[PDB]
RNA sequence: CCAAAGAAGGUGUUAGCCCAUUGAGCCAUAAACCUGAGCGCCUCAUGAACAAGCGAGUAGCACUGUUUGGGAAUGCAGUGUCAAGUUGGCAGGUAUUUGUCUGCCAAAGUUAAAUACAGAGUAGGAAGACCGAUAGCGAACAAGUAGCGUGAGCGA
RNA sequence: AGACCUGAGUGUGGCAGGACUACCCGCCGAACUUAAGCAUAUUACUCAGCGGAGGAAAAGAAAACAACCGUGAUUCUCUCAGUGAGCGGCGAGCGAAGAGGGAACGAACUCGUUGCCGAAUCGGGUCUUACAAGGCCUUGAGUUGUGGCACAAAUAUCAU
């Protein structure tokens, strides 16, 4: 709040043949008589300095949030929508992709990678791996140095079983009890590639309901 | 100790309100404030006999000696601010006059 | 122009905005999630520290005051000594076994006293009292099997032993009574209302 | 969003929709509701009549809990009854019981036709509501 | 006990004998200093009521304050601004003379902790209050559970922050509920609550 | 080829495997802290069962000033006047005089938490849809420096 | 002579003093501004000024709300409520509280009094591994009262 305004900086008046903008007081310095207190002056105060009262967060209706999540889930099951979103699903056996729950017992990232190759999500994983690169602006000067694509999202019934899958680059992990729309439709684009465990698949009817139930 | 009168169960009336089994008012340590204070009164009587009268009390006693007791009450009310206090002071001065005579 | 708008009463003529020359008077809630996390973490830490005792002390069930809320029930500050005596507990001892005590609260009826006495009875039936010395266990003190099988309540209101506050049950459907088909409820209610509305004037008219 | 505001369309206009003659000055008509009795009187009088003056008594320390008294009508009483109970409800038989103070209401008013007969427990009632519900085969039970 | 007799005797303050005693005492006090250390309180009953004990580490000081209203210290009685803030003589201090005496004693003797004070005498120009002080470095004080609290640092110069009884009186903390809603916990705190602009996150 | 490690720093181009990191663990500790109120000993405490009173220049009240949404006065201050306690006092938001009801018991004191940190510190962290060297702090740099004013100060 | 009352001098043992000051506590306190003028009002019980603490501070255990089927120290949050409260050249403007959902909460204690005791108290020596919440001694201080016990969460305590 004090930025640009921490000077005496009175206006010289109108008798002198200079503009009427406030000028820095004193002498013996290069800054003496320099224009101050203005968005146009060097070292001055910006127009409408930014505040922390700006509305950063938003309220969304609970039913609208649930509708959005339901629509993203419905769109994730259409192979053409998943294809058009960017994912490489040309070799996967079926959409929606449901696998057995034995993957929750994996302890090695190489077992996880073997399972991914077996179910043919390795194409999308390789897509994101090849897509990794350096960001294209000041974001990399901030803490956003690297970017990559999304890749498949593996959904588990509970919090267990992610040990072998946490370190795979390009694979996201999800819990069926807490499904995020920011991950079901990245960028606002519906049609994410989702790999369901069997238990997570069977929980879907009770989690989201039915048109009648 | 009489139990309180039961309510009627309707929103309007003399005993309006939901019907419950009312309990009597339980005794409290503050119930001893209304009890007469014999020892305090005796101490105050000794101190009053020792010290005598204040100017307010002298003026009120002279007002009461002559027939003017309403004027004594007015003077007490002006000096004390309250009509109850004025009446209490006038009654105390009347009792003091009777005690002085007898 | 101005047109047809509401007359504005926004109430922002004081120096609330933090600018140069003004400290401001504002309150932002940017630490809300961090404070929620801190509160939950502190609650879990306190539960771990006071294990196996319930995190929240036992509280009575009371009726909300005004006529707008008197049909609602909630948790009180503490049990009155009358209720503790009826449940067979010393208030000073109950204050040591996790029961809140409130000397101020008066019991003006038997129903609100009986519900709280029942709460106290249930809590004392479910209570497990650890011995001061496990070698010499006194009367009313738990055995080693109970001490080893102890568990912490850690509930938001500390009412797992006694349950939530009880409400009156809804009346079952029934048939209309013969007196109910005939009685004029509005006439009855209006008569009762007017009895109090015009009590003073009726009394004055009767006196004069 | 700033990219949708009129400031972006007026880049290069040099006046931003305020004119060369009149210009955009700081406070050309006062601040706030200034001049509601002079030089804004037409606006105040034609758009907000009744603004100026005094009316009625003064109720010092108004508590709104004592005055709480929501109302419900006879044709709306099916909102407080479950569907299956209204399925079996009929005049001359067992009828559902409605507790208005627990449902959030204090007075029963009685506008329109009552769709389902019942026994309504209410603090207050209208004479028309009482008569209509007694005609329809229901009842009102006073409560507090 | 004897306390009852002393209490009633000091409630009879307008009698002849008490007026004589108070006149002699007012003369004697008038011919003394502004602050005077005493061996024993002039009113032991009042001192013991307010917290004084005949123990080592308790001290009593009689402090004198001039009577009358405040005068605004403006040069030649000249004030600039609205005519509302123009009075020089009719203004009154928002702090009572008992608090002023306690603060003078506490500021003069900074090694003592002021506990309480009581009225003893007043004449046409002066007013006398006896202030109880405690030595925080005395073993008797530091080992007594009932006066131990005053050794802590939060109680340093409590009379200057208005935490004494007279301070509470002129702060309005003698009242509760609808009589002191804007004065609790303090008027500044109530003003902060009522005037701070609140920005909820999602709004 | 590694991954329970893909973590984003360095290194002569864009590095999981060049380096540092990224984890279980391991070792060492003034006091304090925590642990059948950890556990012995000496000493010292200590638990259970064998009638009257209650805070006086106070509270009022008057006048004046001030403060409050508080309005025939919400608090407070000055000065005058000044109680009750054996229709005891106080509050119950229109002044009076009654008499009923309800809640409470002023005029000593202590007290943790939840709360502030709107131009503070100490020791650490996490950051950011922020700024990017005329910007962001006055100050990315031997910056409150060089310099200026009798000085308060001003200040690249 | 002597006392004890009041007051000195000295020795001995301490403490105060300044900094900081964002927040917090006490005082003191404007004006620009707004009212399209201006004096009440507004700004604002705010800036500047003067004191004082702390990691928080202040507040805090009912001379409380209420008017209920009642509630129950304080503090804070959402709400009440920009209010069919109120206040105001009734203009510009201003503007709370109870109830309710919560956070927190082992939350309570101490003195004076009154009864019954009455030096049992406190300092200081000395001793016990100990400037012991211990013993012993001590006129040193205190009877112009220090300490104990009981006062509603109560119904004795004091022996053995
Ligand atoms: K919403
Ligand atoms: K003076
Ligand atoms: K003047
Ligand atoms: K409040
Ligand atoms: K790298
Ligand atoms: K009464
Ligand atoms: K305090
Ligand atoms: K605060
Ligand atoms: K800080
Ligand atoms: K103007
Ligand atoms: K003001
Ligand atoms: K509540
Ligand atoms: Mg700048
Ligand atoms: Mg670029
Ligand atoms: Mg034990
Ligand atoms: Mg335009
Ligand atoms: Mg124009
Ligand atoms: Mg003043
Ligand atoms: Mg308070
Ligand atoms: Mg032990
Ligand atoms: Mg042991
Ligand atoms: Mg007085
Ligand atoms: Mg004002
Ligand atoms: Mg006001
Ligand atoms: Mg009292
Ligand atoms: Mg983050
Ligand atoms: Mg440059
Ligand atoms: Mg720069
Ligand atoms: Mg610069
Ligand atoms: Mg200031
Ligand atoms: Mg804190
Ligand atoms: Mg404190
Ligand atoms: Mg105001
Ligand atoms: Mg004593
Ligand atoms: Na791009
Ligand atoms: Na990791
Ligand atoms: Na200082
Ligand atoms: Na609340």
């Amino acid at each position: 709040r004090l930025s640009g305004m921490n000077h005496s900086a009175h206006s010289w008046g109108t008798g002198r043949a200079v503009a009427r903008i406030p000028r820095i007081s004193g002498g013996g310095t290069s800054t003496s008589g320099a224009g101050a207190f203005g968005n146009m002056c060097r070292g001055g105060r910006m127009f409408a300095p930014t505040k922390i009262f700006r509305r950063w967060h938003r309220k969304i209706n609970l039913h609208q949030k649930r509708f959005a999540v339901v629509s993203a889930l419905a769109a994730s099951s259409v192979p053409s929508l998943v294809m058009s979103r960017g994912h490489q699903i040309g070799n996967v056996p079926e959409v929606p992709l449901v696998v057995e729950d034995s993957i929750q017992g994996y302890e090695k990232t190489k077992e996880a990678m073997a399972f991914l190759k077996a179910i043919a999500a390795i194409d999308d994983v390789n897509r994101v791996n090849d897509s990794r690169e350096i960001r294209a602006g000041r974001g990399k000067m901030r803490n956003r140095r690297y970017v990559a694509r999304r890749g498949p999202m593996l959904v588990m019934p509970n919090n267990k079983g992610t040990r072998a899958f946490r370190n795979i680059f390009g694979l996201d992990l999800a819990n069926v009890s807490a499904l995020n729309l920011l991950h079901l439709a990245p960028g606002g684009h519906v049609g994410r590639f989702v790999i369901w465990t069997q238990s997570a698949f069977e929980q879907l009817d009770k989690i989201f309901g039915t048109f009648t139930e | 100790m009489s139990a309180p009168t039961p309510r009627t169960g309707i929103i309007a009336g003399f005993n309006k309100g939901h019907v419950t089994t009312r309990r009597p008012r339980q005794p409290s340590p503050n119930d001893r404030f209304a009890v007469p204070h014999k020892h305090l009164r005796a101490v105050k009587a000794i101190i009053a006999d020792l010290v005598g009268l204040s100017p307010l009390e002298k003026r009120v006693q002279e007002f009461l000696r002559v027939g003017k007791e309403k004027r004594a009450l007015k003077y007490c009310k002006k000096r004390l601010g309250d009509f109850t206090a004025a009446k209490k002071k006038r009654s105390k001065m009347e009792e003091a006059l009777r005690h002085a005579t007898k | 122009p101005k047109g047809n708008n509401a007359i504005p009463h926004v109430h922002q003529k004081k120096h609330w905005n933090p600018c140069s020359s003004q400290k401001g008077n504002v309150k932002v809630f940017l630490n809300q999630p961090a404070q929620k996390h801190r509160r939950r973490r502190l609650r879990l830490l306190k539960a771990k520290k006071v294990f196996p005792r319930p995190l929240k002390a036992l509280r009575p069930q009371v009726n909300c005051p005004t006529v707008r809320h008197n049909m609602k029930r909630r948790l009180g500050r503490g049990f009155s000594p009358a209720e503790l005596k009826a449940a067979g507990l010393n208030p000073q001892y109950a204050a040591t076994i996790g029961i809140r005590v409130d000397s101020r609260r008066k019991n003006k009826s038997e129903e609100g006293m009986n519900v709280n006495v029942q709460r106290l009875k249930t809590y004392m039936s479910k209570l497990v009292l650890f011995p001061m010395n496990h070698k010499k266990v006194q009367k009313g003190e738990a055995s080693e099997e109970e001490v080893k099988a102890a568990t912490q309540d850690r509930s938001r209101f500390g009412d797992a032993a006694v349950g939530a506050v009880v409400y009156p049950s809804a009346e079952a459907p029934r048939a209309v009574s013969a007196e109910e088909k005939s009685m004029c409820v509005y006439a009855f209610l209006k008569k009762n209302h007017s009895a109090v509305r015009f009590f003073g004037t009726r009394s004055s008219r009767a006196a004069r | 969003p700033t990219r949708f505001k009129k400031c972006r369309h007026q880049r290069g206009s040099t006046f931003c929709g305020y004119g060369r003659v009149g210009k955009h000055r700081k406070h050309e008509s006062g601040r706030g509701n200034a001049g509601g009795m002079h030089h804004h009187r037409i606006n105040f009088d034609k758009y907000h009549p009744g603004y100026f003056g005094k009316l009625g008594m003064d109720h010092y320390h108004r508590k709104k809990n004592p005055m709480w008294k929501p109302t419900i009508n006879l044709n709306n009483l099916s909102r407080l009854i479950a569907a299956e109970e209204a399925a079996k409800a009929a005049k001359g038989g067992t009828l559902p019981v409605v507790d208005l103070q627990s449902s959030g209401y204090a007075k029963l008013l009685g506008n329109g036709h009552i769709q389902v007969p019942c026994i309504v427990k209410a603090r207050y009632v209208s004479k028309l509501a009482d008569k209509k519900i007694r005609k329809a085969g229901g009842a009102v039970v006073l409560q507090a | 006990g004897a306390f009852m007799y002393l209490n009633e005797l000091w409630k009879k303050k307008s009698s002849d004998v008490m007026r004589f005693i108070q006149r002699i005492r007012s003369w004697e006090f008038r011919h003394q200093h502004t602050v005077v250390r005493l061996r024993r309180p002039t009113r032991p009953e009042k001192a013991r009521m307010l917290g004084y004990k005949t123990k080592q580490g308790f001290c009593v000081f009689r402090v004198r304050v001039r009577r009358g209203g405040r005068k605004r210290p403006v040069h030649k009685g000249i004030t600039y601004g609205k005519p509302k803030t123009s009075g020089v003589l009719g203004m009154k201090l928002n702090k009572n003379n008992q608090a002023v005496a306690e603060q003078r004693l506490g500021k003069r003797f900074g090694n003592l902790r002021v506990l309480n004070s009581y009225w003893v005498n007043m004449d046409s120009t002066f007013k006398w209050y006896e202030v109880i002080a405690v030595d925080p470095m005395c073993k008797t004080i530091r080992r007594d559970p009932r006066i131990n609290w005053i050794v802590n640092s939060v109680h340093k110069h409590r009379e200057q922050r208005g935490l004494t009884s007279a301070g509470r009186k002129h702060r309005g903390l003698r009242h509760k509920g609808h009589k002191a809603s804007k004065l609790r916990p303090s008027y500044r705190a109530a003003w902060r609550r009522n005037n701070r602009i609140v920005f909820l996150r999602k709004r």
